[PDB]
RNA sequence: GUUAAUUCCGAUAACGAACGAGACUCUGGCAUGCUAACUAGUUACGCGACCCCGGUCGGCGUAACUUCUUAGAGGGACAAGUGGCGUUCAGCCACCCGAGAUUGAGCAAUAACAGGUCUGUGAUGCCCUUAGAUGUCCGGGGCUGCACGCGCGCUACACUGACUGGCUCAGCGUGUGCCUACCCUACGCCGGCAGGCGCGGGUAACCCGUUGAACCCCAUUCGUGAUGGGGAUCGGGGAUUGCAAUUAUUCCCCAUGAACGAGGAAUUCCCAGUAAGUGCGGGUCAUAAGCUUGCGUUGAUUAAGUCCCUGCCCUUUGUACACA
């Protein structure tokens, strides 16, 4: 399986149960048409490249 | 985290409504006005009301107030 | 002549390091002992900063005399560093043209900014109920 | 003749006061004077038991006076420094004469 | 030419022991290579020339300030206490041990008693600490 | 040298972020390098600040560990001078590079959150953070009980999270947090 | 200059005690119980012995001078602040006696106090500490 | 469970070790030789002592927790 | 909506008020500006001394001054300004400059607890003893005992470490007392040491002391060994305090050298000089800190979120509870 690379651009809130994660906004740079909804722990900040492995994993919007 | 309190926005408001004429824009201008009018317990009492004085102005420059 | 005296205080949490500058050669003391010479010398490079930053000819006719008070064996050295850098700081502003004045300090500033501002941070008051500023005693139920 | 005068006081303006009409004591009367040196003051650091019995968490009382001193020198003979300092005292303060 | 405070320090020790390598007539007491320097050492010295090495060290502390006697120089050659079970604390030097370099130094003369209490620095003992000042400048050459 | 700076004996530039999701996060090249490692703080007072702080000093800090370490600065950066010596001594390249290349192949990208335990993805701020725990840890252990000192087990560390072998202490959370959260997903 | 020498000696023999000669001569004494790291310090001091070297090259003719100065210290000028036995009960004089005769020495004594009935041998009868400890909290591990 | 039976000194089938094989070695400390070899950190020490004075092994950086020392030059 | 907040804006059968928070007081870093400083230093020189004109001397003295030492009046910060968010109102976020764009502490509303203190009181109601005394005084013992369990604490479980030397920097502080018989000590000495003998300074910015305090900086030894980590236990010896230590008051020397291999279920404290490593003062003291209040050195990891757990304050809701 194949590995992208997303860009955070958005947060919307605390996920979880502690806060401990981020819903997160992401765009692939390899296509900027399509995004999917993850959550990121730790501190996150709007504009910076993480590492995606794949997009089969879609995490469901609270 | 700032937020002004009764006490302050009494003394703030009777003073614009008394005291317009003598009262200018940057806060260090008005400040020692604020000295001679009224009789401020302390230094920090005065900073408070006198910085909640021209926050009310620059209200009055974008328009009329309730 | 005219006794170029420029008397320069730099503060730490207890090191108060003032730098007093004169009107001579490119040497500087501490206490008569130089920079070469302040245990740890494993922060050899942290104590020539200014001449590792600003270089030797700013130097040649300023000779820097310190007296130290207080502080410990690290405090020292970060009260030397902003002390010999702000030392120069009024040399330049009374005696010489500001041109040079004002291209010094953005290369300081551009490093760190604490070898031009103090730093605020001291020991605040220990309190009841526990051994240090913020921690309390270990408590225990039953 | 050159006479030394103490000021210890608990009050920190009322000690001001006293130190400032001796300034406007000693210019009036125009005579040769050290200024009055204001020498650190002490604090007194009493921490006891709020609590009269052992029963209750442990809470720590913080007690502290803060004297505070000063000294004035007159190159003045001593017939001057008795008009001066026995006029006018207050509780606060208390006077000390040192010929030497 | 140099002073002290222009040569290196931790080499300074050894060439000033090298200069009294050379004499050797401190009249050295005879209990030196038996006991222990202060109350709260654990152990003796690993070198056997510890006393020159020591008395060294106390011409150049009065070099820097004079005027401290017995009493006062324990400080600087004391440490931590370790009671073990206890909390370590600072504790002050031996007396004798101590005293004796003072009195090593009072024959011939490297020191001479200071006026109204302590040990001042006399001129001789300026000589020879700055002369093999230059001494380690040329080794550092 | 007032116009180029010299960490050490060793150049601050010719280090090479290969990773664009690290590129941030290691500020070592011309911004916040300085020839000492040691400094006062004010890095952690807000929330992104001491991404800016450079990877070296925030590996030296990570090292203030178990008390007795504690309150000792004049042990990690006289650790990582000498520490810097040895990788240079068996590699020969830069070893600032190799620091770069042993954060990025020691950061697992993929762990396990609480919401059962269930599978998110992770920051590289996260992953920068927990990585630099994990291979301080890692020389460590190493170092406990044994002959070797810490200035080589650290070295040793870093030498092989450059090559990734999968032998490193650091490393071998990397497979197993990664592969835990593959199958608790 | 550091290669194995000769008649190289694993173990030495001195006073019914193991010596082990791998160790450094300053501290493989200590071993011996009676002397510490403190007094086999000093006796190699009171001698011309190098204590740079190990316990497996020196002399076998070399320990016979080292341990005359412990079986004789007063006589070969050690310090009496360095005995385990001064003023001695029964003799009288200052000595250090090693490895066989300490617990010789010692053993006289809590008879001693039993031929006396004295509390400080009723807690060595007990087993219990002597010195005014407390066992309240402590002495847990050794009794049952 | 394990004991280190670190030798004291060298044997002779040790000492030729050290005249070829560590001149063979890239990494000079008294921590890998004495894993390497099964010998004391001391006496690694003390045989680094023998080799400065041999004029073979040239030193970077000493330190009393631990000293470094490197090979000879390429050309 | 917003705030740390019943914080305000703003709707409104509420209005006029009041407390708490807020406000008020103490302290910290900013003050090259004033007052003062011979109970503090700075700069220059006079000499004296060292090395080859220059460098050093808390070695002395002096013509000025407060930059370093201190305390009085103070000033300085108020979101003050800019750009985004929000009825664009209360206000929020980031940034320029600036020592501070959220320092810490004291006080802390109504009302209640069958919480403790009669063992703090010549503060006390009721009951008891009051001559063979539960009044008082003296001598001794216990409060320190020990199969055990628990808690507050210190030490380590070692090579980022141990030892030995060189080295170097503190402010809280404190110091001779009505009775009170009781001070901090400088110096030369005897002795390794605890201690002893002579003088002297200081009622304290004058003297201890310029508080040469530690881990930490450097150089040897140690080398994975329960080993030079660890000091528990124990024996012999020297003095201090005390009339009196035996149950070792307390310290000093040698020696004895145990467990302890980073601690299970669990649980405690903390987020910026912060936790923590480390030492010094005060109370406890005739002799004395393994406690604690302060102060000093070194000084981090993570986070700037949440109600998952445990607690706090409201609204709606149902009650057979109301010592809830």
């Amino acid at each position: 399986q194949p590995i992208k690379l997303a860009r955070v651009t958005k947060v919307l809130g605390r996920t979880g149960s502690q806060g401990q994660c981020t819903q997160v906004r992401v765009e692939f740079m390899d296509d900027t048409s399509r995004s999917i909804i993850r959550n990121v722990k730790g501190p996150v900040r709007e504009g910076d490249v993480l590492t995606l492995l794949e997009s089969e994993r879609e995490a469901r919007r609270l | 985290g700032r937020v002004r309190t009764k006490t302050v926005k009494k003394a703030a408001r009777v003073i614009i409504e008394k005291y317009y004429t003598r009262l200018g824009n940057d806060f260090h201008t008005n400040k020692r006005v604020c000295e001679e009018i009224a009789i401020i317990p302390s230094k920090k009492l005065r900073n408070k009301i006198a910085g909640y004085v021209t926050h009310l102005m620059k209200r009055i420059q974008r328009g009329p107030v309730r | 002549g005219p006794l170029q005296s420029v008397q320069v205080f730099g503060r730490k949490k207890t090191a108060t390091a003032v730098a007093h500058c004169k009107r001579g050669n490119g040497l500087i003391k501490v206490n008569g002992r130089p920079l070469e010479m302040i245990e740890p010398r494993t922060l050899q490079y942290k104590l020539l900063e200014p001449v590792l930053l600003l270089g030797k000819e700013r130097f040649a006719g300023v000779d820097i005399r310190v007296r130290v008070k207080g502080g410990g064996h690290v405090a020292q050295i970060y009260a030397i560093r902003q002390s010999i850098s702000k030392a120069l700081v009024a040399y330049y502003q009374k005696y010489v043209d500001e041109a040079s004045k004002k291209e010094i300090k953005d290369i300081l500033i551009q490093y760190d900014r604490t070898l031009l501002v103090a730093d605020p941070r001291r020991c605040e008051s220990k309190k009841f109920g526990g051994p240090g500023a913020r921690a309390r005693y270990q408590k225990s139920y039953r | 003749h050159r006479i030394r005068i103490t000021l210890t006081s608990r009050n920190v303006k009322s000690l001001e006061k006293v130190c400032a009409d001796l300034i406007r004591g000693a210019k009036e009367k125009n005579l040769k004077v050290k200024g009055p040196v204001r020498m650190p003051t002490k604090t007194l650091r009493i921490t006891t038991r709020k609590t009269p019995c052992g029963e209750g968490s442990k809470t720590w009382d913080r007690f502290q006076m803060r004297i505070h001193k000063r000294l004035i020198d007159l190159h003045s003979p001593s017939e001057i420094v008795k008009q001066i300092t026995s006029i006018s005292i207050e509780p606060g303060v208390e006077v000390e004469v040192t010929i030497a | 030419g140099v002073t002290v405070k222009d040569v290196n320090q931790q080499e300074f020790v050894r060439a000033l022991a090298a200069f009294l390598k050379k004499s050797g007539k401190l009249k050295v007491p005879e209990w030196v290579d038996t006991v222990k320097l202060a109350k709260h050492k654990e152990l003796a010295p690993y070198d056997e020339n510890w006393f020159y090495t020591r008395a060294a060290s106390t011409a150049r502390h009065l070099y820097l300030r004079g005027g401290a006697g017995v009493g006062s120089m324990t400080k600087i050659y004391g440490g931590r206490q370790r009671n073990g079970v206890m909390p370590s604390h600072f504790s002050r030097g031996s007396k004798s041990v101590a005293r004796r370099v003072l009195q090593a130094l009072e024959g011939l003369k490297m020191v001479e008693k200071d006026q109204d209490g302590g040990r001042k620095l006399t001129p001789q003992g300026q000589r020879d600490l700055d002369r093999i000042a230059g001494q380690v400048a040329a080794a550092k050459k | 040298t007032p116009d180029i700076k010299l960490f050490g004996k060793w150049s601050t530039d010719d280090v090479q972020i290969n990773d664009i999701s690290l590129q941030d996060y290691i500020a070592v090249k011309e911004k916040y390098a300085k020839y000492l490692p040691h400094s006062a703080g004010r890095y952690a007072a807000k929330r992104f600040r001491k991404a800016q702080c450079p990877i070296v000093e925030r590996l030296t800090n990570s090292m203030m560990m178990h008390g007795r370490n504690n309150g000792k600065k004049l042990m990690t950066v006289r650790i990582v001078k000498h520490a810097f010596e040895i990788i240079h001594l068996l590699t020969g390249e830069n070893p600032l590079q190799v620091l770069v290349n042993a954060i990025i192949n020691s950061g697992p990208r993929e762990d396990s959150t609480r919401i059962r335990r269930q599978a998110v993805d992770v920051s590289p701020l996260r992953r920068v953070n927990q990585a630099i725990w994990l291979l301080c840890t890692g020389a460590r252990e190493a170092a406990f009980r044994n002959i070797k000192t810490i200035a080589e087990c650290l070295a040793d560390e870093l030498i092989n999270a450059a090559k990734g072998s999968s032998n490193s202490y650091a490393i071998k959370k990397k497979d197993e947090l990664e592969r835990v959260a593959k199958s608790n997903r | 200059s550091l290669v194995i020498p000769e008649k190289f000696q694993h173990i030495l023999r001195v006073l019914n005690t193991n010596i082990d000669g791998r160790r450094k001569i300053a501290f493989a004494i200590t071993a011996i119980k009676g002397v510490g790291r403190r007094y086999a310090h000093v006796v190699l001091r009171k001698a011309d012995i190098d204590l740079t070297k190990r316990a497996g090259e020196l002399t076998e003719d070399e320990v016979e001078r080292v341990i005359t100065i412990m079986q004789n210290p007063r006589q070969y000028k050690i310090p009496d602040w360095f005995l385990n036995r001064q003023k001695d009960v029964k003799d009288g004089k200052y000595s250090q006696v090693l490895a066989n005769g300490l617990d010789n020495k010692l053993r006289e004594d809590l008879e001693r106090l039993k031929k006396i009935r004295a509390h400080r041998g009723l807690r060595h009868f007990w087993g219990l500490r002597v010195r005014g400890q407390h066992t309240k909290t402590t002495g847990r591990r050794g009794r049952t | 469970r394990d004991k280190l039976n670190n030798l004291v000194l060298f044997d002779k089938a040790t000492y030729d070790k050290l005249c070829k094989e560590v001149p063979n070695y890239k990494l000079i400390t008294p921590a890998v030789v004495s894993e390497r070899l099964k010998i004391r950190g001391s006496l690694a020490r003390a045989a680094l002592q023998e080799l400065l004075s041999k004029g073979l092994i040239k030193l970077v950086s000493k330190h009393r927790a631990q000293v470094i020392y490197t090979r000879n030059t390429k050309g």
